[PDB]
């Protein structure tokens, strides 16, 4: 049922599951010749590339976190802090 | 038994005490005998504890028992795990057994692994009972070709129209 | 039989542990929101030893030529003697250490001091003491306000829950209670200065590290 | 192809029972002729012959998700799967006015009524009512057993029901009397049970009314499913039709009864092969047993 | 002989009730709670050595502190009876007394048991509820026990906040039976919620909740 | 051995590896595309794709509708349930009318 960009009580940090699903989702696109958003300083491996995009905060994706009751928060891969 | 107790100076010292170990249980009645410390009385029959002292005490005693069984082989297991077990067995106000209780459930869906060569009967009741499948299991979501709302699938991913 | 009974319990984004129906099993996982793989047995010092030992270790009385911080442990050591305003700060800390000891002696009636907790503080310090090549000869450039207020602020940053209401804020203070007891006993002023000998730089590093490791120790929603 | 219909994933599944009304409200054909004909395999249902025609929903034998058929039963028949259920409800409700045999006036009943498990509560209420053999009029209060409390005004005696194959038989008394309980009496008694009463049982006033355990309108599975089933449907049709041809031209009582128990034998065996003689349940025995 | 020690039990039990009533939020002097044996003997016995239960009964009033959260908390009427076995005639007298003098709660402390007849006499004067206890199950205050954490009754107000911030249906909360020794101790009623604060080897304290079934 | 049994699945759940679990347990059955009413969760939608027309008589529906991909073995098992007079409502929403 959505929650305003303010009032999100969920973690500002990205969960290890989100990192894995985003990296896997992005890697799949890269593996199907989908446009890339960074400078492949040699990388030719999709996942390895996707990992580079993440580090460079250039993955235009949004994670919709659901709460047990149905409501939900929306964070952008951009926002999410990546420390694991 | 040796008992670690604070000494008047502050450091823990051992204070051996006499204790009684019985064969047979009757908590409600012995607890009331004069001369004892009704505050420390115990019993490995967590069932009796839960009936005399209540579910919360029943829960603690149940943790202390599961715990002793694992510590008997010297094995160590972080609290949260046994704590979680003991809470599930306790959530409904009473001591709910783990070793398969119901012939149809324990927390599933009329969709997960069709149990019995007569799953039809599990469905028949679900129908007549207006059962509502949450679809959080791995099986029910496999039948549906979707990925379970667990771990890596406990959220949805979407395209972001913000990125410049 | 065990798997079957628990298989559907998961941690949700509200740090709650629930089952397929959405029923609450634990209001916070493990009663501390911590991930088991990030917890280490650590010694809760404040709990053992005589009282004489407790006071000798933690008591800092600026108003007493004897139970003060020797001007050698600290740079501002001689000009802090008799300082009333600071002494009020040092008494908030000591009374807090004394409650902690009482409190702990209730939770572990046994007297046992080593319990698995997140963030190995003793290690973070040993790093600091090697990273900043801290020589145990020269006095420290730490202020009493630096330590007492610093360590007081750190606690407000060790988050497990974020909800802005009163209910969740209390849940949060509870979840971090035992850990903070360990914290305050490791970063007690006399300890920092006379035992660790941290500099204002090493110390500030130790703090932000604990905050990092701590948050890195919280369980992630989605955990089966 | 393409459908403006937004794509999504199933999040929940609400199980329930198909009332005779909805079975009509959603079907396409009325299905008469037990033998393309407007009776079976076309009156709207999924098509064959590589023909796109299939209710304007065109498409083909590979995009077309079979459409459902309709088919009225001369008489109501028990659904094989709920006979055990239908029996127990009868042992809880009065078989005359449809009122639960024990109210909130009985302390042991209050405890049972509190259970939240539609399965365990049903079990508890049943174990308590199958005892009562009279739809009580007055009952002792919470005060003096000297004072009585009134309730559902119907003192009639309750029957001890037993099961004989696909029929339920009851024995009354105040030497007993034995009269088989027709599907029409049960169907009507159920429809006389209150929302509070069947809900206290494991029923849902929206998705699963007791009355629906009794089949009136049977759903005809589209081509993609049924072929043998179509045969079994054919005979169900036959038996249903020969039964109506015993009313339009009147007929003896035992004759209209042999035909009812004939249809009953098919509507039953159609869904489950496990009765007096020798299905969908079966189809699953390799679709439930193969999945 | 017996009587002597038999007196102590009734006395201990008497204590538990004071402690129990006090824990419910009724004004009671920690002083009376600690009424020494020998005084109890004098302050309540007749000249023979036997205890006169009739004399022990008493009324109890909410505390300013208590009515600030639970305004509808009337007063109590604890009651002890000389009749070892209580019959409908004896109970009616009681069920009437509490009702008459308009008491919101009556606790009946019987000795060996009551007539299954009189037992049904209980629910009969709504909303005022009546509660029963067997002295035996009062001779020791279970709440004083090691494994028994602090149970605190929540006001319907604290309850709404609870259900709201965790965003739960009442059914998703951990449960506690109506007949759970502690619920019986606190006088819990179906629907009420208790906050349980327990020590934890993990965190310092951890509060959980259980709603009465 | 060499199988992927209940115990293996439990380990993968513990790892939170859901997409691997989906990839591994799923069968061959063609991902079929069905249409559904948002009111009743049934496969009683008549789709005139070319004409953009969706109808679900019994409900008066043309706007409140969705599309889902499910193994054909599912479409069947469900229709079979409908044949046995049972209603397997499929809903895209988790938060009921509560
Ligand atoms: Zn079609
Ligand atoms: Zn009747
Ligand atoms: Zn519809």
């Amino acid at each position: 049922k959505a929650i305003p960009k303010d009032q999100r009580a969920t973690t500002p940090y990205m969960t290890k599951y989100e990192r894995a699903r985003i990296l896997g989702t992005r890697a799949l696109q890269i593996s199907m010749n989908a446009p890339v958003f960074v400078d492949l300083e040699g990388e030719t491996d999709p996942l390895r590339i996707a990992m580079k995009e993440l580090a460079e905060k250039k993955i235009p994706l949004v994670i919709r976190r659901y709460l047990p009751d149905g409501s939900f928060e929306d964070w952008s891969v951009e926002e999410l802090i990546v420390d694991l | 038994y040796d008992r670690k107790v604070p000494s008047p100076t502050g450091e823990y010292v051992k204070e051996p005490e006499w204790v009684l170990e019985t064969d047979g249980v009757n908590l409600s009645e012995v607890m009331t005998v004069p001369g004892i410390d009704p505050t420390r009385i115990y019993t490995n029959s967590f069932i009796d504890i839960m009936e005399v002292l209540g579910i919360e005490a029943g829960r603690a005693a149940l943790y202390k028992e599961v715990y002793n069984v694992i510590a008997s082989d010297g094995s160590y297991v972080n609290y949260r795990h046994m704590a979680l077990l003991v809470d599930v067995m306790t959530t409904q106000g009473g001591l709910t057994s783990v070793t398969r209780h119901g012939f149809n459930r324990s927390n599933t869906g009329a969709l997960m692994r069709c149990s019995f060569e007569e799953t039809v009967e599990i469905l028949f009741e679900a129908g007549a009972s207006a059962e509502l499948d949450d679809c959080r299991g791995v099986s029910e979501n496999v039948i549906l070709g979707q990925m379970a709302p667990i771990g890596t699938g406990a959220f949805d991913v979407m395209i972001d129209e913000e990125s410049l | 039989r065990l798997v079957k009974a628990l298989e559907d319990i998961m941690v949700h984004y509200d740090n709650t542990t629930r089952n397929s129906l959405g029923n609450v099993i634990q209001f916070i996982y493990g009663e501390d929101g911590m991930d088991a793989a990030h917890i280490e047995k650590q010694s809760l010092d404040t709990i053992g030893g005589s009282d004489a030992a407790f006071e000798k270790r933690y008591r800092v009385d600026l108003l007493n030529t004897d139970h003060t911080l020797d001007p050698s442990l600290l740079e501002s050591g001689s000009e802090i003697l008799g300082d009333l305003k600071l002494q009020v700060l040092l008494d908030e800390e000591y009374k807090q250490l004394v409650k902690d000891r009482k409190f702990l002696r209730e939770v572990f009636v046994d007297g046992e001091a080593n319990w698995p907790l997140p963030v190995n503080i003793r290690r973070i310090i040993q790093n600091a003491q090697q990273t900043f090549h801290i020589d145990h000869t020269k006095p420290s450039d730490l202020t009493i306000k630096d330590i007492v207020l610093g360590v007081k602020d750190l606690q407000e940053n060790l988050l497990v829950l974020r909800g802005k209401n009163e209910i969740i804020q209390n849940a949060q203070r509870d979840a971090v209670t035992l850990f903070c007891c360990l914290l305050r006993s490791r970063l007690a002023t006399r300890r920092v200065l006379q035992e660790y000998r941290l500099t204002k730089q090493a110390f500030d590093w130790v703090l932000s590290n604990i905050e990092a490791q701590f948050l890195r120790s919280v369980v992630h929603p989605g955990e089966m | 192809q393409y459908s403006s219909a937004p794509l999504r994933t199933v999040k929940e599944v609400q199980f329930g029972l198909f009332s005779p009304e909805e079975v009509r409200a959603i079907s396409v054909a009325k299905i008469r002729f037990p033998e393309k004909i407007g009776g079976l395999n076309d009156p709207r249902l999924g098509s064959i012959d590589r023909n796109l025609k299939c209710q304007t929903c065109q498409e083909g034998m590979n995009e077309c998700p079979g459409h459902f058929g309709h088919i009225d039963l001369a008489k109501p028949v028990f659904h094989v799967g709920f006979i055990a259920k239908i029996k127990k409800v009868c042992e809880c409700v009065c078989m005359h006015c449809g009122k639960l045999l024990l109210d909130e006036h009985n302390e042991l009943m209050r405890q049972a009524l509190a259970i939240k498990d539609s399965k365990k509560r049903f079990a508890a209420i049943w174990t308590l009512c199958k005892t009562k053999m009279v739809c009580e009029t007055d009952v002792p209060s919470e005060d003096d057993p000297t004072q009585l409390v009134s309730r559902g005004g119907c003192g009639n005696t309750q029957p001890t029901i037993r099961k004989d194959g696909l029929k339920l038989v009851g024995s009354w008394k105040k030497e007993p009397e034995l009269r088989v309980l027709s599907t029409e009496e049960i169907l009507n008694i159920f429809k006389h049970i209150s929302v509070k009463d069947f809900t206290s049982l494991g029923f849902n006033e929206v998705f699963s009314r007791p009355e629906w355990m009794i089949l009136t309108c049977l759903p005809v599975p589209p081509p993609p499913v049924r072929d043998d089933l179509t045969f079994k449907l054919a005979d169900i049709l036959k038996a249903n039709i020969s039964l109506e041809t015993l009313e339009h031209n009147g007929a003896p009582h035992h004759a209209i009864e042999e035909a009812e128990s004939l249809l009953q034998f098919h509507v039953a065996t159609y869904m489950d092969n496990d009765i007096a003689g020798q299905s969908i349940r079966a189809r699953l025995k390799g679709k439930e047993g193969r999945i | 002989q017996e009587n002597e020690r038999n007196i102590s039990r009734l006395w201990r039990a008497f204590r538990t009730v004071k402690e129990m009533v006090k824990d419910r939020g009724y004004f009671i002097t920690q002083e009376e709670v600690e009424l020494p044996l020998e005084d109890f003997k004098a302050k309540y016995c007749d000249s023979m050595g036997r205890p006169q239960r009739k004399m022990m009964s008493f009324q109890a009033n909410p505390t300013e502190e208590s009515i600030s959260k639970f305004p509808d908390m009337g007063s109590l009427w604890v009651e002890f009876c000389d009749e070892p076995s209580v019959g409908v005639k004896t109970m009616k007298t009681f069920v009437i007394h509490i009702q008459e003098k308009n008491f919101q709660t009556g606790i009946f402390v019987y000795q060996n048991n009551i007539t299954p007849s009189a037992m049904k006499l209980v629910p009969s004067i709504p909303p005022a509820t009546i509660e029963t206890f067997n002295e035996a199950a009062l001779v020791v205050n279970i709440t004083h026990h090691e494994l028994v954490p602090k149970h605190i009754r929540l006001s319907s107000d604290e309850k709404r906040e609870l259900l709201k911030r965790y965003r739960l249906k009442e059914s998703q909360l951990p449960r506690i039976q109506r007949a759970d020794p502690v619920a019986l101790y606190l006088g819990l009623k179906r629907g009420e919620v208790v906050k349980i604060i327990r020590k934890s080897e993990t965190s310092g304290r951890y509060a959980s909740y259980r709603i009465c079934m | 051995g060499l199988r992927f049994g209940e115990m293996e699945r439990d380990c993968m759940i513990a790892h939170g590896a859901a997409s691997f679990l989906k990839e591994r347990l799923m069968e061959a059955s063609d991902a079929f595309r069905v249409h559904i009413c948002g009111i009743c969760g049934l496969m009683t939608v008549i789709a005139k794709l070319n004409h953009n027309q969706f109808e679900c008589k019994g409900c008066d529906n043309k706007i409140d509708i969705y599309q889902i991909h499910i193994p054909y073995a599912a479409k069947l098992l469900f229709q079979e349930l409908m044949a046995m007079n049972i209603t397997p409502r499929l809903y895209t929403d988790r938060s009921r009318d509560f």
